[PDB]
RNA sequence: GCGCUGAAGCGCGCGACCCACACCCGGCCAUCUGGGCGCCCCGAUGAGUAGGAGGGCGCGGCGGCCAUGCAA
RNA sequence: GGCGCGGCUGCUUCGGUGAGCCGUGCCAUCGGGUGCUCCAAGUGGGCCAUUUUUGGUAAGCAGAACUGGCGAUGCG
RNA sequence: GAGGGAAGCGGAUGGGGGCCGGCGCGCCCCGGCCGUAUGCGGAACGGCUCUUGCUGGUCCGCCGCUCGGCUCGGGGCGUUGUUGUCGGCCGCGCCGGCGGCCAAAGCCCGGGGGCUCCGCGCCCCCGGCAGCCGUCGUCGGCACGGCCGGGCGCGCCGAAAGGCGUGCCCCUCGGGGCACUGCGCCAACGGGCUCCCCAUCCGACCCGUCUUGAAACACGGACCA
């Protein structure tokens, strides 16, 4: 009730406004609505079919709001995650899936010779400063090109920024490794530093392309 | 919509199995169901752990009505001409092959419908024509 | 549920196309009704298809004298409505005109009616003439009039008192 | 609360119902507004037919 | 129905209190009530005439 | 039934729970409301012996149409 | 349903009256629970509970009344 | 399939084992083939008229004159099951406000009475006043689950959500409501059945008949074709 208000109080505000610009421009849609669109050779048949536009639209937006909203209720970034425990600096994994939460897939590429992945309960994994829009979800288990290192690297300045934080922050070092142990996991204290992305983010971006298609895997 | 509707047939069922009531423990008693027809009878009385009775209501969704669980349509073809108004449907339909026709027969229809690209059981008993593994 | 409603699942149902009817050409006439009837004015069309369904104690005999002192030119000679058929029985020099539409005819009420005036015509043509039905007379009957509603079974059955 | 939840519809047709629409631009009346709210009103004031 | 209450407090002063620490209840005047009802059959057809 | 006893008895109050095919809700089968183009759709009621009324499945030989058969 | 106009009639003094009839004008809390016809069925031997009974010590008695169910009704 | 410790109308219901049948699109280059418009030459047609006539076909045979495309392959590039979700329906617990009992428990202040007359203590009433109460009604705020299914856009910025046209009016603060064309129509990943056993119920056999009432210690059947 005090969200869904709001969305009442025109009908519609903005997309009264909407008509508008295009009113502005001067005289026209209805003629554009009309006269357009497309058409014929074709080979067959009723034509039944579809997508792309209109719909899939509000279906994207739909599907966006649980997603900010989840992390509300959980707090955090979204994915991309660092071992913060183990080895002081050292490498930068991804969750593309769970089988629940606290039993997650963390990832990486492997085309030649490869590296692994694990599916775990839990071992080593807190947030970072990143957020996308999926949850937790990708998967099986796919990367590669340069990625071993680049990921990596990639990690390296996360690590470097987190280092200087878990500095800053910790109670000390020791059980930031116990927090990094847990992995369902989650509320009570998430936001520190690590400043900026735009890299970071571009990075994981990828990491989710690269767990997902076309690479690889075709025969 | 389809999927849907054929799943709700096919993975639901209902498969309890309509047989006639006691027809394991009389051999010759048959399995084809006959409506338990006298009063005591707990069938009759329409329990459950009976055995349900034939209703209308049992009855399947009519857009999954006569489709094998393919899902594809099926028609009976006993030759090629058959094979033409199959081959205008090709999607929505799948083609058997009456166990009549015969095996000198059978050749022509099969490489027709490939044609047709109507592939569906055809396939399957003119391998089962050869020999066959 | 209630039991209202379960009484309510036993009204009629009445409802029929007649078992066969063995005539394809009355047997198009009477589906083309249910298309015409909610697609014009034409209320009697519509009655006409209930009663060239349904039965043999509803199809009409209608004698040329039925038609001539029924139709007196006080609703000036319009197009008279026989539903089952024209029978031939009377001499007056019968009708005064006259625009008669039915089934079915005999030969002899045929050449009776058309050499007073009019036409005798088929249900058909006046649909295609007629189709909003208006200006009609529905005329009429009979299987219900003197012999034989309830009188059957052997020598009957009588005003009643007993049978 | 309750003719908002459990309204049905008249003859003319079968019933579709009280939901939103149909009770705005459909439902018959000859009395009076035949709408939701108004009727409320008009059914616990008691007044003319 | 505060104004069809209202003037019982209003014009009364006997109502209240004499009444929370003694019985019998007062003369003078009261004011009415109206009122429609609903019907919700809670008892099934099973076993009566 | 084990079998309890400042209760797992009894009574007076009370709170929360459980529990049907009921009632709701979702999707679907008949009839009827009817509607609309040989076909589609909206909503309601809808156990069943004797039993009436109506639609359909299968048998065997006959006719006209229409095939199948060296693997029926 | 009520009124007026006009004809005809009645029973009961060459006697008193309305009523009847016809003709013509005028003025007026439900909601399909539903009519008629043809042809057919088991019957044409019940039971119980509740209420009211009458007989009988009583009875898982006998025999009525008024009703709901079982018979022919699942499911809890 | 199962077995020498656990109970039965021989099925039903759930689960495992055993057995078995099934299994495309956009673009570009090469090869291949053909082409219409117009002139020729042959021909079913049509709207209609309905004696009759006028305009309008289409394909083929195959040359001339422009100017292009298709198809089978090859090579490159780009593009059945489960789980996240948006929408509807129902359930849930918790928090908060206002009015109803003219509100009031109340406490602090102030005055009088009573009981108890052994005095404490108890009570009752009235005014100002922190205060907060159990219940009706109603409204306000959130967070979850189950089940089923897949109204929205039409210039710009803004990842995102969101705002960016203008008039009115209340408040005259933050802001609010109110008014103003047509048209179209989602993400991720890679099986059936038979018999048995265990759980659970029908369970009262079935079945049919007789009967008010059948498992029936009522009747009829060894079993089948």
């Amino acid at each position: 009730m005090a969200p869904t208000s709001k969305m009442a109080l025109g009908i519609k505000r903005a997309s009264r406004s909407h008509t508008y610009h295009r009113r502005g421009l001067w005289a026209i849609k209805a003629k554009h609505g009309g006269a357009l669109p497309k058409a014929e050779k074709p080979a067959a048949i009723a034509e039944p079919k579809f997508y792309p536009a209109d719909d899939v639209k509000p279906r994207t937006v739909s599907t966006r709001k649980p997603h900010p909203t989840k992390l509300r209720s959980t707090i955090t970034p979204g994915t991309v995650l660092i071992l913060l425990a183990g080895r002081y600096m050292g490498k930068r994994v991804v969750f593309l899936k769970q089988l629940q939460s606290g039993l997650l897939l963390i990832t990486g590429p492997f085309k030649i010779n490869g590296v692994p992945i694990r599916r775990v309960n839990q071992a080593y994994v807190i947030a970072t400063s990143t957020k996308v829009d999926i949850s937790k979800v990708n998967v099986q288990k796919f990367d590669d090109k340069y990625f071993a290192r680049e990921k990596k690297t990639r990690a390296k300045k996360t690590e470097g920024e987190l280092f200087e934080s878990d500095k800053e922050a910790t109670k000390n070092l020791p059980d930031f490794k116990k927090d990094d142990q847990k992995v369902i996991d989650a509320e009570l204290i998430k936001a520190i530093d690590a400043v900026p992305d735009l890299k970071n983010y571009l990075g994981a971006r990828f990491s989710l392309r690269d767990g997902d298609k076309p690479h690889e895997m075709t025969f | 919509m389809a999927v849907p509707l054929l799943t709700k047939k096919i993975v639901k069922k209902r498969v309890k199995q309509f047989k006639r009531p006691h027809s394991d423990r009389y051999i010759g008693l048959k399995t084809s169901w006959r409506r338990p027809k006298g009063i005591d009878s707990r069938v009759r009385r329409k329990f459950k752990g009976c055995t349900l009775m034939p209703n209308i209501g049992y009855g399947s969704d009519k857009k999954t009505r006569h489709y094998l669980p393919n899902k594809f349509k099926k028609f009976v073809v006993h030759n090629v001409s058959e094979l033409e108004l199959l081959m205008m449907h090709n999607r929505t339909y799948c083609a058997e092959i009456a166990h009549n026709v015969s095996t000198r027969k059978r050749k022509e229809i099969v490489e027709r419908a490939a044609q047709l690209d109507i592939v569906v059981t055809n396939k399957l008993a003119r391998l089962r024509s050869q020999e066959d593994e | 549920m209630g039991i209202d409603l379960v009484a309510g699942g036993r009204n009629k149902r009445t409802k029929r196309v007649a078992p066969k009817s063995d005539d394809v050409y009355l047997k198009l006439l009477v589906k083309l009704y249910r298309f015409l009837v909610r697609r014009t004015k034409s209320k009697f069309n519509a009655v006409i298809l209930k009663r060239l369904f349904m039965s043999k104690t509803n199809r009409p005999p209608l004698s040329m004298r039925r038609l001539s002192n029924f139709m007196k030119g006080k609703e000036e000679k319009n197009i008279a409505v026989v539903v089952g058929t024209i029978t031939d029985d009377m001499r007056i020099q019968e009708v005064p005109a006259m625009k008669v539409t039915a089934l079915r005819f005999t030969e002899t009420a045929r050449a009776r009616i058309i050499n007073a005036g009019g036409e005798c015509l088929t249900f058909d043509q006046l649909a295609l003439r007629a189709p909003t039905g208006e200006n009609t007379i529905l005329l009429r009957g009979p299987k219900n009039a003197r012999e034989a509603v309830r009188h059957f079974g052997k020598a009957p059955g009588v005003p009643h008192s007993h049978t | 609360e309750l003719i908002y939840k459990r309204g049905y519809g008249k003859l003319n047709k079968q019933r579709i119902p009280l939901a939103n629409n149909k009770v705005i631009e459909e439902g018959l009346g000859k009395h009076n507004i035949i709408c939701i709210e108004d009727l409320v009103h008009e059914i616990l004031t008691v007044g003319p037919h | 129905a505060e104004q069809y209450a209202g003037e019982y407090e209003a014009q009364d002063k006997e109502l209240v209190q004499l009444k929370r620490e003694a019985r019998m209840k007062g003369g003078f005047y009261v004011s009415p009530e109206a009122k429609p009802l609903f019907v919700v059959r809670i008892r099934g057809i099973n076993a009566m005439h």
